[PDB]
């Protein structure tokens, strides 16, 4: 729940504001989990060297790059075989710092998307700045937190929690309402935990 | 906190030749980039050339420069280096090393050095 | 921090106990991420299809299975390629469910472990059951949080969780002290995380 | 929940021939064993066969079945079969359906079917 700014907003921002790139991929999947539970859209986040969740990309200086050359730089060394343009740029947001993060998101085929999972274990950058690329489950199972709830339970860089949240509902991948749901019974999930 | 020390500069005759180096310290990563921008007499901070430490792009260059200066870049050391030939009064200026990588927000900025030509 | 029991005491327990068997593979890492941090260990773990992190196994009828072909069953099926035995087993602990929860822990070399990463991305469970392996950042940086305590800071299978530290414990990846440091830095984080 | 279904058994001649099938409802998983226990007339509950839903492995059977009982399974039907053939004095019992899989604790059982074989 960042402040949303215009994309011409945010390059009025320039020598004051650190500037960020992400890309959120995902695809419509048809599949059913133990052949039960819609999967809807499997997305691809990742686990960084500082044991957080976030989305591939990184921070892009304008002093040397456009904000696209920048973020594809990056997934050249994350994931390794695909390329975003301004096409799929979706959102900017204002957050310790004063960073501008903009938001890329592209909808892949089921099979693409598996073809970037398989390009990341292969990538220059696996096993040391990431560790790993996961799916988020945006199901939730009959316990109400299995799925979705439960993943939003991890530990995440702030503003990739807030895209994924606001990608989601503007992507319409998943009603607002179910969307507050499912970060609710995470937060109690958590505060629940506390009692140790 | 990323350090910038840099080497080099002074006073050139015109024609003649010239190299800046520049390393960063202290929190640096493996995939970064280094670069130097110049202010010249009554003119804003301009770029003039950057390399990524990754083989990530090729280096550019301004194009008052192209030709003239050549970046290059020793990732065992985390130092660049700007050879600057034939040397033109156009070239008089302070000149800053730069430092930034995707992995972390601040963009870097090293301590300027006198690069003064003139006969 | 669960009861550790015997395996022979384990296997008393019968009908009454749910077992459950787990494979925890690391690596030696002589790699230092960003050039500076040494990495000294990697662990495997994975997010599950319930949005948690947990390790590579699953739950073994004993009446059908053998606790070693029940757990490479598992194993097959998420990694796909790799068998444990017997000279792995580490411990037996007990735990909604009256479980005992056995692990087995194997060295590998850092590109065996790689093999494992690769083999998973091509698994029958892969993007269903299992929704991605991750590495574990075992160094700690410069705040005090980056990297293993942030990590910890995930939402986990509890018995996963527990089962972890002990394993980098009595396997003398890591003190117990730097373990008890990183646990208490990721549950203040964690508490730190609810006020909002 | 998973609850299981099972039909057949019931009066067989000697030599007869009779085939069980057990259906799992509920919160079942895509990867899951099923199998066959009986409790014969003064002995414990015993293993009789079992299959995985996977080729996990090949489907074993209690040595005293092998070659006479053989499993089966239609996974479209998440239903396993058990074809009972050269019955014998021995094979009456209680039949049990099981079915438990790697994804959650509880091993199930179905409700005891008897065979009886007599003339």
């Amino acid at each position: 729940e960042l402040k949303q700014i215009s994309r011409v907003e945010a390059m009025r921002l320039g020598p004051g504001w650190s500037h960020s790139c992400h890309a959120m991929l995902y695809a419509a999947n048809p599949g059913q989990l133990f052949g039960r539970i819609p999967m809807r859209f499997s997305v691809l986040m990742q686990m960084r060297f500082d044991g957080l969740l976030g989305f591939p990309g990184g921070f892009v200086d304008r002093r040397f790059w456009s904000l696209e050359d920048g973020l594809n730089r990056v997934l050249g060394l994350g994931l390794g075989c695909l390329r975003l343009t301004e096409a799929d740029y979706l959102s900017s947001h204002l957050t310790p710092h004063r960073v501008v993060a903009h938001l890329y998101a592209r909808q892949l085929t089921l099979e693409q998307l598996h073809a970037v999972e398989i390009s990341a274990v292969h990538s220059r950058d696996h096993g040391l700045e990431v560790l790993g690329l996961v799916r988020v489950p945006l199901y939730t199972q009959k316990d109400r937190v299995g799925g979705f709830p439960n993943f939003l339970s991890n530990a995440f860089v702030s503003t990739a929690k807030c895209q994924l949240l606001f990608a989601l509902k503007v992507l319409n991948m998943m009603p607002e309402e179910k969307l507050v749901e499912a970060l609710a019974a995470a937060t109690e999930k958590q505060k629940k935990a506390l009692e140790k | 906190e990323v350090q910038l020390q840099a080497s080099g500069g002074g006073f050139v005759q015109p024609g003649g030749s010239l190299r800046l180096s520049c390393a960063a310290s202290g929190t640096t990563s493996r995939h970064y980039d280094m670069g130097w921008f110049r202010q010249a007499p009554g003119k804003e901070r301009e770029f003039v050339s950057a390399i990524s430490s990754d083989h990530s792009r090729i280096p550019y260059y301004a194009d008052s420069v192209k030709g003239r200066f050549t970046i290059s870049r020793d990732n065992s050391k985390n130092t660049v280096y700007l050879q600057m030939n034939s040397l033109r009064a156009e070239d008089t200026a302070t000149y800053y090393c730069a430092y930034s990588d995707p992995y972390q927000p601040m963009s870097y900025w090293g301590q300027g050095t006198q690069v003064t030509v003139s006969s």
